[PDB]
């Protein structure tokens, strides 16, 4: 599924991610389109063998396991295959845990690249 | 954290020298692992880094083809075997480490080629000194 930005968003604020961590809920609509343009099946698989599933963009060698990926820390203990799913729930619990693992919104090369020091909140403005 | 490098020293241009990385203290990761060097009056390059486990490999434009990064896993230990040394590659060379477990797929050559970005922790300075 495909998300409407203002869809994403509410999906996203009553998944608790608003102000999560201190990080305003703008944040999370930004990095998601910059990751997976609101698609939550997009996958991409990487020069190592490795392959970011989901709206987050979450990698296999280190997140989730999904069975192609050698070494997988699966550090999330989910199957890939849990965040290709129109319910968010799944990868907005592992978005959290890199979160609060102290790697910050830092860990999202999308959101670093695309939203970090930007007007964030332009992103849900309207909804 | 800990980074412990080893290797360096003086050699002839023209040998080869190999250099040495353990990261120590690590729970997790570093994701990123690579080489800096402070040539004298010269701009901090960025040599060589390598994604830790991935093993993607990245390398500055000058030493490309002449370096080359690996890793022995382990406790976070990787090598840069330096042949066709000249006196130009004489500096300080740093380890450094990036300890962001990133989400989404990151290319560490990236903050390598861009300043050091990302890359948190360091280790001291072996100095390299080419003769001839």
């Amino acid at each position: 599924k495909v998300f409407g930005r203002c869809e994403l968003a509410a999906a996203m604020k009553r998944h608790g991610l608003d102000n999560y961590r201190g990080y305003s809920l703008g944040n999370w609509v930004c990095a998601a389109k910059f990751e997976s343009n609101f698609n939550t099946q997009a996958t991409n698989r990487n020069t190592d063998g490795s392959t970011d599933y989901g709206i987050l963009q979450i990698n296999s060698r280190w997140w989730c396991n999904d069975g192609r990926t050698p070494g997988s820390r699966n550090l999330c203990n989910i199957p890939c295959s849990a965040l290709l799913s129109s319910d968010i729930t799944a990868s907005v619990n592992c978005a959290k845990k890199i979160v609060s693992d102290g790697n910050g919104m830092n860990a999202w090369v999308a959101w670093r690249n695309r939203c970090k020091g930007t007007d964030v909140q332009a992103w849900i403005r309207g909804c | 954290v800990q980074l412990q490098a080893s290797g360096g020293g003086s050699v002839q241009a023209g040998g080869s020298l190999r250099l040495s990385c353990a990261a120590s203290g690590y729970t997790i990761g570093p994701y990123c692992m690579g080489w800096f060097r402070q040539a004298p009056g010269k701009e901090r390059e960025g040599v060589a880094a390598i994604n830790m486990g991935g093993g993607i490999t990245y390398y500055a434009d000058s030493v490309k083809g002449r370096f080359t990064i690996s890793q022995d896993n382990a406790k976070n230990t990787v090598y840069l075997l330096m042949n066709s040394l000249e006196p130009e590659d004489t500096a300080i060379y740093y380890c450094a480490a990036d300890s962001t477990i990133y989400a989404s797929y990151y290319e560490c050559g990236h903050g390598l080629s861009t300043g050091g970005y990302g890359y948190d922790s360091w280790g001291q300075g072996t100095q390299v000194t080419v003769s001839s």
